[PDB]
RNA sequence: CCGAGGGUAGGGCCCGUGACUGGGGCGGUCGUAACAAGGUAGCUGUACCGGAAGGUGCGGCUGGA
RNA sequence: GAGGAAGAAGCCCUUCGGGGUGUAAACUCCUGAACCCGGGACGAAACCCCCGACGAGGGGACUGACGGUACCGGGGUAAUAGCGCCGGCCAACUCCGUGCCAGCAGCCGCGGUAAUACGGAGGGCGCGAGCGUUACCCGGAUUCACUGGGCGUAAAGGGCGUGUAGGCGGCCUGGGGCGUCCCAUGUGAAAGACCACGGCUCAACCGUGGGGGAGCGUGGGAUACGCUCAGGCUAGACGG
RNA sequence: GCUAGUUGGUGGGGUAAUGGCCCACCAAGGCGACGACGGGUAGCCGGUCUGAGAGGAUGGCCGGCCACAGGGGCACUGAG
């Protein structure tokens, strides 16, 4: 089937575009212990009616542009601004890791 | 087009081939769609053909080709005797 | 109080080493589901109910061997062994084909699963896998 | 009666003023086949005479070992600190498979079919000993059921 | 191929007779029954205690020497047997014992198992009728060991039979005298034989 | 690699 | 270490230097000797080992060892090394493969000619 | 229009090599710093000094009295 | 291959009586790899011709490189043995030569006149159309440690705090079922591996049959633990 | 720390077809310690070798897919 993803929306600044940071879990292949990694997709909005920190599912597509393989199928849970100031500041971190 | 042939198995001095159902143009013993009966033509054995007749059938309908000394072997334990 | 479930377990090694007639241990549904394995196995005589300044604990009731000659004493024990298997750090998960026999025989491995805290032998007899909480003898 | 196996033998020295004045140990192992074993270490200011004394010792301390058909009823593991020793069983397809030390307390002990294996520092001395106080932890389900 | 060569030898560095001879073997004329004792300048020293490693050694030589095998078709043999569905140290001992140039010495058709080797290689046995001149066929009960009935009119082979008219065969074996064939009923069991091979010994060792 | 007179050269 | 400092870090997989980098892979090599000489050999033994300095065909230049009781090498001889290396002669670390080039087997040796690139008698 | 590549000019990383120079490892000359309160307890960070070990200052440690 | 001496010669050792090679050999018979003669393959029944109908089915003919090879039948000659090792690990011990020389060497190490360690000899051990060596991989190495290690003094606690991400996290009850567990179903090609049966005289090799896993897709179920959402508590923590 | 066809957009060209694959314009994005960018090295898998297993090592031959046809670029013909 399509692939359906569950993420939050860490950027709406794009024009018909939104960026959909999905977790997901596994255990470690050797060292037992669950792991959490993940990935960010390209959706298309073609309404621009999705909003930052709003939890949606997307399932994947045909292609719609170069890296953007995936539609925001449904709002799932709006609001959730929590969990992208946990990405703004992973990422904004980053400016102390330099030389 | 899709055929009916024989890959070649077994051992040199050996011959031991598989009734086959492939793309004409695959190496020989390479990598065919279904298997539907062996045949030691050496016949060192009771059973020496072996036709899976039901699917022999069933290609034969949909479209494949068929060696010509493979229906020597198919008409042989007979697929088309009505 | 990291984890309550080594704790226990811990509690009754603990114990057992300088041999208290019981040890008590907070409580949980789940430690009760735990304790009543280790009862109804004879590792302990038993637990019950108890409190402390109006805390929900459980006292448990120890069980050792008969006394020894010889130059040491000390009854051998009925719980020789036991540990944590699956913990917080890496959580140990076994499907029921892979549910893990012990000493050829002898002891036990509790587990915890979608039909309830069973043994390793009630386990493997009731078809399931789960979580192995730890292993006893 | 009982068989003996002499399974380390070794000179030693002490130093005093007129040079080296040296000592012999011998560590024996001693049983039927059927499941009575012993160990023994002996030192003497002389070889044979310190592997006769091991030989007193060695009987002189005895242990269970409950068989069942040539091997053991469980695994075991057992550390004496630095030397830790492995007790598996094993069909009677098998054999005594052990270090030289391992297998000649248990060939005695009237073991047949054992897997083991020698971790830890393996001082035979020491690894000796660990393959004692292993055997010595051996349970039947018997006394297991016993003790409950 | 197999060994030829020096072979009372053998026996004296083993300090057990074997049975690789034929008739000298149960003679007082046997090398062993006046040397007891190893081959070469230190035959009569008094020898110094053995190594498990010398142990286990000398244990699986004379089991491969006794039946005069490569040391590679032996190895063969018993890795086979720990691969096969139970006790290793008898499917072992049973597998080399369902060898053809074995069998035909077993039921007598010659004296060592040497001069039998001989006999199947030349084709003067068969298995099952049709004529069989290896001697390493697995011998599979339910087979008839027949002499080639073609050869049948030797020396020796009548020789041996003229010796073999009521020793009782092997309880694996069915001799029907006479007529010049055997028949392997069932591979042996453990206890159906005692030659000098502490089975297990040879077993502890191909595990260094 | 080459030498005094050697057509060997290495 | 934790069980999160392994995800984290792993283990580290621990690699061998080889102890004949000049052979370049290759089971042996072809030489030629630049230098040949005695060379007397640390404590405690006293010899005069005789070595060879062998200009390999990687470019390479190794001294290596010759063994045996005498021999036919001298400058420019063709000739053939394997690795294994010297205990007390440190810097050689090759060996010279007798019976082959330029490289006499050794005349008189009857026992391990194998290992001395001899012939058998008659 | 783009375009193999050619040319020009300026940069980045790697390899090899270089008068000469710095220590580093392996196999007589000067002292005797360490090992015993080692003949000034020893070590130590740092600083200055000295053919060389090393000495001295300041503070620290006991693996010292 | 069966037999063949209280046991040749030569060689080795020795206390000078002997001891060893050694049933080994020479000899006795018996078989009969090579070669010699004869015969001699399956691998090839279809395409094609005929009757039927150019189909079903029936009938007949040509075609073999390997190859006059395999194999079968008769005849039939005693008919290659070599390499490693024998201080310890490690199975196998003596003399002579040599004298820190010459040489051995994987590590410990051996050799400075009595060397089971160097060279040869005898003898022994081990393998045998092979035996050794070099190169490289995994092994032993629980010496990168998930199974399955550690840090007072052996190598190893950051000089000390604060805190970001991350990891981990009390007691009770509900919702969800993401992790986790179970069943069904698809996929997991062939060869291989495995177990049984068979094929070439055995086997290597080779055929047929069986058994499947993990892992992913789909559907169903379970709800202890982990998760998540909601409600509650006071034993952690903070506060008066 | 990297990025200017870079990341998204609307239009169009191209194809058997989606797509910044290509072009014009507009928007300011996109990726990055869960390791971007860069440097080394290698065709991947079925399998294979080792190992009690876990693990390690490896991809010759047979099968499966990719890639290349002296070094490069190009398109024609064509179901391809
Ligand atoms: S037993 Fe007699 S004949 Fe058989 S081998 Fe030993 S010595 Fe030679
Ligand atoms: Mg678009
Ligand atoms: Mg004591
Ligand atoms: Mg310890
Ligand atoms: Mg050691
Ligand atoms: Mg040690
Ligand atoms: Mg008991
Ligand atoms: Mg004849
Ligand atoms: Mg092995
Ligand atoms: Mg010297
Ligand atoms: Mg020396
Ligand atoms: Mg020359
Ligand atoms: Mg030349
Ligand atoms: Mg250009
Ligand atoms: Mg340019
Ligand atoms: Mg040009
Ligand atoms: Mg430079
Ligand atoms: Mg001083
Ligand atoms: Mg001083
Ligand atoms: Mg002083
Ligand atoms: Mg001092
Ligand atoms: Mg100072
Ligand atoms: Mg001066
Ligand atoms: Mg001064
Ligand atoms: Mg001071
Ligand atoms: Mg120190
Ligand atoms: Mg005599
Ligand atoms: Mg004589
Ligand atoms: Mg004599
Ligand atoms: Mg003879
Ligand atoms: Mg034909
Ligand atoms: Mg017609
Ligand atoms: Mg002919
Ligand atoms: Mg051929
Ligand atoms: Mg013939
Ligand atoms: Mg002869
Ligand atoms: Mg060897
Ligand atoms: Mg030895
Ligand atoms: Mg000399
Ligand atoms: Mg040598
Ligand atoms: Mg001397
Ligand atoms: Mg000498
Ligand atoms: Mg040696
Ligand atoms: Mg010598
Ligand atoms: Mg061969
Ligand atoms: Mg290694
Ligand atoms: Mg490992
Ligand atoms: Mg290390
Ligand atoms: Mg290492
Ligand atoms: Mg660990
Ligand atoms: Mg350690
Ligand atoms: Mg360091
Ligand atoms: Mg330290
Ligand atoms: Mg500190
Ligand atoms: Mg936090
Ligand atoms: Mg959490
Ligand atoms: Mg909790
Ligand atoms: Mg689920
Ligand atoms: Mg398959
Ligand atoms: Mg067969
Ligand atoms: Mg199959
Ligand atoms: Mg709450
Ligand atoms: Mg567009
Ligand atoms: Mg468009
Ligand atoms: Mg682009
Ligand atoms: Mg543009
Ligand atoms: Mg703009
Ligand atoms: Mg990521
Ligand atoms: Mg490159
Ligand atoms: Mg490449
Ligand atoms: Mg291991
Ligand atoms: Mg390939
Ligand atoms: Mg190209
Ligand atoms: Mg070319
Ligand atoms: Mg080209
Ligand atoms: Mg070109
Ligand atoms: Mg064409």
């Amino acid at each position: 089937p399509k692939k359906v993803l569950t993420g939050v929306v860490v950027s709406d600044k794009m024009q018909k575009t939104v960026t959909v940071l999905v977790e997901r879990q596994f255990p470690h292949p050797l060292y037992g212990k669950v792991i959490k990694r993940s990935k960010k997709y390209l959706a298309h909005d073609p309404e621009e009616k999705y909003k930052l920190g709003d939890v949606v599912e997307i399932i994947e597509s045909r292609p719609i542009s170069k890296r953007k393989r995936f539609r925001v199928l449904r709002l799932v849970e709006s609001g959730r601004m929590d969990l992208v100031e946990k990405y703004l500041i992973r990422r904004q971190n980053y400016e102390s890791l330099s030389k | 087009m899709v055929k009916i042939r024989l890959a070649r198995f077994g051992s040199k001095h050996n011959p031991h081939y598989r009734i086959v159902v492939t793309d004409a143009r695959r190496k020989r013993d390479g990598k065919y769609i279904e298997k539907i009966g062996y045949y030691d033509p050496r016949k060192t054995t009771p059973d020496w053909l072996k036709v899976d007749v039901e699917r022999a059938r069933y290609w034969l309908s949909v479209g494949a080709q068929p060696t010509d000394t493979a229906r020597r072997l198919l008409r042989q334990a007979g697929v088309f005797r009505q | 109080l990291t984890d309550p479930i080594a704790d226990m377990l811990t509690r009754i090694r603990n114990a057992t080493r300088v041999y208290k007639e019981s040890t008590d241990v907070p409580a949980s549904r789940f430690k009760e589901e735990i304790l009543r394995i280790l009862a109804r196995e004879g590792f302990i005589k038993g637990y019950e109910r108890v409190d402390v300044d109006g805390k929900p604990y459980l006292r448990v009731y120890l069980k050792y061997g008969p006394r020894r000659q010889g130059p040491d004493p000390r009854p051998e024990q009925v719980i020789h062994h036991i540990r944590r298997i699956s913990k917080p750090g890496r959580r140990v998960y076994v499907g029921v084909k892979e549910i893990p026999r012990v000493r050829r025989g002898l002891g036990i491995a509790i587990l915890s699963t979608s039909k309830g805290v069973l043994t390793d032998r009630e386990a493997r007899k009731l078809g399931v896998g789960g979580e192995l909480i730890c292993e006893v003898w | 009666d009982f068989e003996e196996k002499m399974i380390l033998i070794r000179r030693t020295a002490r130093m005093q003023a007129g040079g080296r004045r040296f000592r012999f140990g011998a560590l024996v192992v001693v049983g039927d086949r059927q499941g009575r074993v012993g160990l023994g270490f002996g030192k003497a200011p002389e070889v044979p005479l310190a592997v006769q004394k091991a030989g007193y010792y060695a009987r002189r301390n005895m242990v269970e070992v409950p068989l069942q058909n040539g091997t053991i009823p469980h695994e075991i593991e057992v550390e004496f600190g630095a030397s830790k020793i492995v007790l598996k069983p094993a069909a009677p397809g098998t054999g005594v498979i052990a270090g030289a030390v391992p297998r000649a307390i248990l060939e005695l002990a009237g073991v047949t079919d054992i897997l083991t294996k020698e971790l830890g520092s393996r001082n035979p001395i020491n690894i000796a000993y660990a393959t004692m106080e292993a055997l010595r932890q051996l349970r039947t389900k018997a006394d297991v059921e016993r003790l409950r | 191929g197999r060994y030829i060569g020096p072979v009372c030898r053998l026996c004296r560095r083993e300090g057990v007779k074997l049975y690789l001879k034929g008739e000298r073997c149960y003679s007082p004329k046997c090398a062993m029954e006046r040397r007891p004792y190893p081959p070469g300048q230190h035959g009569q020293k008094r020898a110094r205690r053995p190594s498990d490693y010398a142990v286990r050694l000398r244990e699986k030589q004379k089991l491969r020497r006794i039946y005069g095998i490569s040391e590679r078709q032996f190895r063969n043999l018993f890795e086979e047997a720990s691969k096969k569905k139970g006790v290793t140290g008898s499917v072992f001992l049973g597998l080399l014992e369902s060898r053809l140039d074995n069998v035909v010495y077993r039921l007598g058709f010659a004296v060592s198992r040497r001069q039998a080797r001989q006999l199947v290689r030349h084709g003067h046995i068969t298995v099952n009728g049709r004529r069989v001149d290896l001697p390493s066929y697995r011998v599979r009960p339910g087979d008839e060991i027949a002499v080639a009935e073609k050869s049948r009119n030797l020396e020796l082979i009548r020789q041996n039979l003229e010796a073999m008219k009521g020793r009782k065969v092997g309880p694996w074996l069915s001799l029907d005298v006479e007529g010049m064939k055997g028949k392997f009923l069932r591979l042996p069991d453990r206890e159906d034989l005692a030659l000098p091979v502490n089975e297990q010994l040879v077993i502890e060792f191909y595990s260094r | 690699t080459v030498x005094p007179v050697x057509p060997y050269v290495x | 270490p934790t069980i999160n400092q392994l995800v984290r870090k792993g283990r580290e997989k621990v690699r061998k230097k080889s102890k004949v980098p000049a052979l370049k892979g290759a089971p042996f090599r072809r030489g030629v000797c630049t230098v040949v000489r005695t060379v007397t050999p640390k404590k405690p033994n006293s010899a005069l080992r005789k070595v060879a300095k062998v200009r390999l065909t990687s470019g390479y230049e190794v001294t290596a060892y010759i063994p045996g009781e005498g021999h036919n090498l001298q400058e420019h001889s063709v000739v053939l090394i394997r690795g294994g290396r010297v205990k007390d002669l440190p810097g050689v670390r090759y060996h010279i493969v007798r019976g082959v080039y330029d490289a006499a087997g050794v005349k008189d040796r009857k026992k391990s000619r194998s290992k001395y690139g001899t012939k058998k008698p008659k």
